[PDB]
């Protein structure tokens, strides 16, 4: 939906980041 | 001839009793599903680590470094009465053999002898000692699981490089195994006997059992260890300048300096050679902080500083970072 | 950014420490490096738990 | 001695080795020992610099003093391995996942 | 005396003491020194086993060299103390509670 | 009250150690004092967070 699309568009060794399920 | 050993070759890592627990150990064991050199001779064998031995007649083991009288050598002869373990600088033939009242081979330890069945022998050589593991279990290796109880310890001190076996002339065949250090997971029973062992470097279920400290696992996801990709070759590149740094000027001089008149020499834009320092004179203390005087051929940096002064012996320790 | 912390040692790069200094003194160099980065990791884990 | 980030002008005696590309190896130069792949880099160097750096205060760009050309330093793919298995009294096959 | 050259073997004569039962001491059993009671063991050992352990990496049974029997190890009975008390304005008496 | 702890050093005053002993031993004493005060501050911060 456009509201959650706008919400998504307004959000911006040896260490890894596990992706969510 | 080659023949895979299914699961045999498990011995007690220590004399510590345990009851129905799991103990993770890091010693030198025999890996599972490893080929062993089945011999059928009727020379000399290499010894990296382990003289894992099992035969289904033959008695005798040659141990030592160079097999001759130049260094200490070990001898084991087993007969029906006792066992004699003689260590000395003994001379040995290329192909020794026995006869049983004549010796054709050329401190002692007299104890009980080491006597279808299967005489499994596990030998170790670490910390200047010698360990013998043996249990005779009656029966392609047979399918089953059994341990190897320890025995007396022989303090030798020297290292072992090559070994050899003996032929008893009244033959038979024997397995020859090799050990490398890895991690086991031994499941002690309630009475205190080892009945099941699983490896830690195998198909990943065995590694999961290693890292979970359990024999039964359930469904789900388990993170055991890493998969860091591994390198295959080394790449080294230094500048193509060869000017032979003037270490001879600061070393080979008639008079260096006074204590209060320590001079200035600046050595740069060349490659160093630390292999010529040891040929000049024997060093007195030669202690080092920051760097070591062994790994100096692998470093490249800038702007060395060389100091020249002479001191009266007892103040050598005063030439150090932070001394009064 | 805690990887570049010297922690009172001689050098921050552990490869340089292993390729420069004798294991009699590299033992205590690695000792102080491990305990410094270990307490740093403990602080990070505590912050993540909170 | 001193280990400041400067053009190294005194080296130990070691021979040079030809470059390898797209196969990650280990490396050491001008006293900088590490592990990573060697490849041609899109970066450029002013004619007074020796090695580059990154955010992590490590080395990601080096210049070999054999021939005046720019090289790239990057460790290859690394991660932890996970074992996807069913229950013990269900089967024996396992699955391997690389993160 | 020649030293540091070989695994040693000419050691001094170390004396031995008598037996003890059901009393926790700082026993020294062939170099294994610890604190715990010396009770009769209902367990059964093996001829190549010297001492036992548990999950928590603590000694629970040891074997004396003078006798083929085995003596269990359990540490001395510990416990905190507590003081049962009312307000000091009411009464001066207190009660001692062991945990 | 944690400022008045010796932390295994000669004293608990930074000016006292630097004015009577040489800088080499004072380096170790100051390092022990500063790491003890560091774990004290970390413990206080963790207690404040909980």
């Amino acid at each position: 939906s456009p509201i959650e699309d706008l919400l998504f568009n307004k959000v911006t060794n040896g260490l890894t980041v596990l992706p969510p399920l | 001839s080659y023949t895979n050993s299914f699961t045999r070759g498990v011995y007690y890592p220590d004399k510590v009793f345990r009851s129905s627990v799991l103990h993770s150990t890091q010693d030198l064991f025999l890996p599972f599903f490893s080929n062993v050199t089945w011999f059928h001779a009727i020379p000399v064998l290499p010894f990296n680590d382990g003289v894992y031995f099992a035969s289904t007649i033959i008695r005798g083991w040659i141990f030592g470094t160079t097999l001759d009288s130049k260094t200490q050598s070990l001898l084991i002869v087993n007969n029906a009465t006792n066992v004699v373990i003689k260590v000395c600088e003994f001379q040995f033939c290329n192909d020794p053999f026995l006869d049983e009242s004549e010796f054709r081979v050329y401190f002692e330890y007299v104890s009980q002898p080491f006597l279808k069945n299967l005489r499994e022998f596990v030998f170790k050589n670490i910390d200047g000692y010698f360990k013998i593991y043996s249990k005779h279990t009656p029966i392609d290796l047979p399918q089953g699981f059994s341990a190897l109880e320890p025995l007396v310890d022989l303090p030798i001190g020297i290292n072992i490089t090559r070994f050899q076996t003996l032929l008893a002339l009244h033959a038979a065949a024997y397995y020859v195994g090799y050990l490398q250090p890895r991690t086991f997971l031994l499941k002690y029973n309630e009475n205190g006997t080892i009945t099941d062992a699983v490896d830690c470097a195998l198909d990943p279920l065995s590694e999961t059992k290693c890292t979970l400290k359990s024999f039964t696992v359930e469904k789900g996801i388990y993170q055991t260890s890493n998969f860091r990709v591994q390198p295959t070759e080394s790449i080294v590149r230094f500048p193509n300048i060869t000017n032979l740094c003037p270490f001879d000027e600061v070393f080979n001089a008639t008079r260096f300096a006074s204590v209060y008149a320590w001079n200035r020499k600046r050595i740069s834009n060349c490659v160093a050679d630390y292999s010529v320092l040891y040929n000049f004179a024997p060093f007195f203390a030669f202690k080092c902080y920051g760097v070591s005087p062994t790994k100096l051929n692998d470093l490249c940096f800038t702007n060395v500083y060389a100091d020249s002064f002479v001191i009266r012996g007892n103040e050598v320790s005063q030439i150090a970072p932070g001394q009064t | 950014k805690q990887l570049s912390s010297k922690f009172g040692a001689i050098s921050s790069v552990l490869n340089d420490i292993l390729s420069r200094l004798d294991p009699p003194e590299a033992e205590v160099q690695i000792d102080r490096l491990i305990t410094g980065r270990l307490q740093s990791l403990q602080t990070y884990v505590t912050q993540q738990l909170i | 001695f001193e280990l400041l980030h400067a053009p190294a002008t005194v080296c130990g005696p070691k021979k040079s080795t030809n470059l390898v590309k797209n196969k990650c190896v280990n490396f050491n130069f001008n006293g900088l020992t590490g592990t990573g792949v060697l490849t041609e880099s899109n970066k450029k160097f002013l004619p007074f610099q020796q090695f580059g750096r990154d955010i992590a205060d490590t080395t990601d760009a080096v210049r070999d003093p054999q021939t005046l050309e720019i090289l790239d330093i990057t460790p290859c793919s690394f991660g932890g391995v996970s074992v996807i298995t069913p229950g013990t009294n269900t089967s024996n096959q396992v699955a391997v996942l690389y993160q």
